[PDB]
């Protein structure tokens, strides 16, 4: 009678960069992803983990590491050539994070789907020209062996306005693209 | 290539867990993973490749360190989930909700509605209509679940399809979790 939730601590690894990985998240939503540089979980945004980094549990983490890290180093070249590699090629779609009102700042959001292997990096597009964006780009874990990741536009709606944001998928510098342009404005109060 | 560790963590809105699995997959194969009922490291199903899971078996199997984990299983989510768990299944943001013409689209009618409806959690969101009071069917039927936004805020929208008099009030219905009450928005012809 009571609903049930999924809280999925995923331990992933590679041929490439990076080498290694680790995404929780609670309801297909992240709240955290691993650093291994630090040893310490760094936090989405759940009001940035007040619990945080409990170290509490470095045991289960760096096992699942250095195993996953195995079988990419002691497995990898076994196999490579005698079964084919699994590889998607990643989705793109940009959309608002707020309703379109003219003249009103808002951000567009790059919502990346099909990702794997999981390695790309974004760029933003204003009437074709690179333009940087608010923050990084967060890459998550997702039911079934796949990754999706999210990167993030500031700006002020023009009627003009085209964005595009271009995935490259790091493995072959394949390139997905998804353009922008305000349509169905709400009316200006 | 790409591996994965997954463990799932399976836990009701209070805080216990019904299941737990920990699943090991090599190039998107899902290869072994923890049977609880012979309390052993099996290989998942069958395979082609399965002799790799197979042998997977045995190196796992060989470290009660781990095997001890696995027997642990149910129990440490809860004693890993516990500090956060409770905020989380309390979690809750109301849904801000706005009604404007959009462009229509498959319809006879020269008049379209979007309900909009956006910034909430959880997703789950019912949005109805009315018109002068009573209750009409939406535009599409298929059941839209809503896009996240990726940052524990979601979004979606409906569509109404109407031709236009002004004595008319059209009205939608936004029934979140995160509001006890239901919140309106009203259209009316000469707005
Ligand atoms: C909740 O999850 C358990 C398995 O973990 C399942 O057996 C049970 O039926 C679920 N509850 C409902 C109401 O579906």
């Amino acid at each position: 009678d009571l609903q049930n939730h999924t809280f999925l601590h995923t331990v992933y690894c590679q041929d490439g960069s990076p080498s290694v990985g680790l995404s929780e998240a609670y309801d297909e939503d992240q709240l955290f992803f691993f650093d291994f540089s630090q040893n310490t979980r760094v936090p989405r945004l759940p009001e940035f983990a007040d619990w945080a980094q409990e170290q509490g549990d470095a045991p289960a983490i760096l096992f699942d590491k250095e195993f996953c890290e195995w079988m990419i180093q002691q497995i990898g070249p076994k196999l490579d050539g005698k079964i084919p590699v699994s590889r998607g090629f990643p989705i793109a779609e940009v959309f608002t994070l707020k309703p379109l009102e003219f003249g009103k700042p808002n951000t567009l959001v790059c919502f990346v789907s099909n990702l794997f292997p999981p390695m790309l990096t974004v760029n933003w597009q204003h009437h074709s020209v690179p333009v940087e964006g608010f923050g990084p780009t967060f890459v998550s874990a997702v039911d079934g062996l796949s990754f999706q990741a999210f990167s993030y536009l500031d700006f002020t709606p023009e009627p003009s306005d085209i964005f595009s944001c271009i995935v490259t998928h790091e493995i072959d510098r394949y390139t997905a693209i998804a353009y922008w342009v305000p349509r169905n404005a709400l009316p200006s109060l | 290539f790409v591996a994965h560790v997954e463990s799932t963590c399976l836990l009701d809105d209070a805080g216990t867990p019904k299941d737990f699995t920990y699943c090991i997959s090599f190039n998107k194969d899902l290869l072994t993973c923890w049977d609880p009922e012979e309390n052993k490291m099996a290989p998942s199903e069958f395979g082609v490749l399965n002799s790799l899971a197979n042998v997977l078996s045995q190196h796992l199997n060989q470290k009660d360190t781990l095997m001890q984990r696995l027997r642990n299983g149910l129990q440490n989510c809860a004693t890993h989930t516990q500090p956060f768990w409770g905020s989380l299944t309390d979690r809750t943001r109301p849904p801000s909700v706005q009604v404007a013409k959009t462009t229509p689209f498959n319809t006879r009618e020269p008049v379209m509605l979007a309900c909009y409806v956006w910034g909430f959690y959880p997703a789950e969101v019912t949005i109805t209509w009315r018109k002068n009071g009573k209750l009409v069917m939406p535009h599409s039927s298929a059941h839209k679940t809503a896009q996240p936004n990726g940052d524990w805020t979601y979004q979606t929208l409906s569509h109404l399809a109407l031709t236009p008099s002004y004595g008319d009030t059209y009205t939608c219905v936004v029934e979140h979790i995160g509001a006890p009450e239901p919140i309106l928005r009203d259209w009316t012809p000469g707005l």
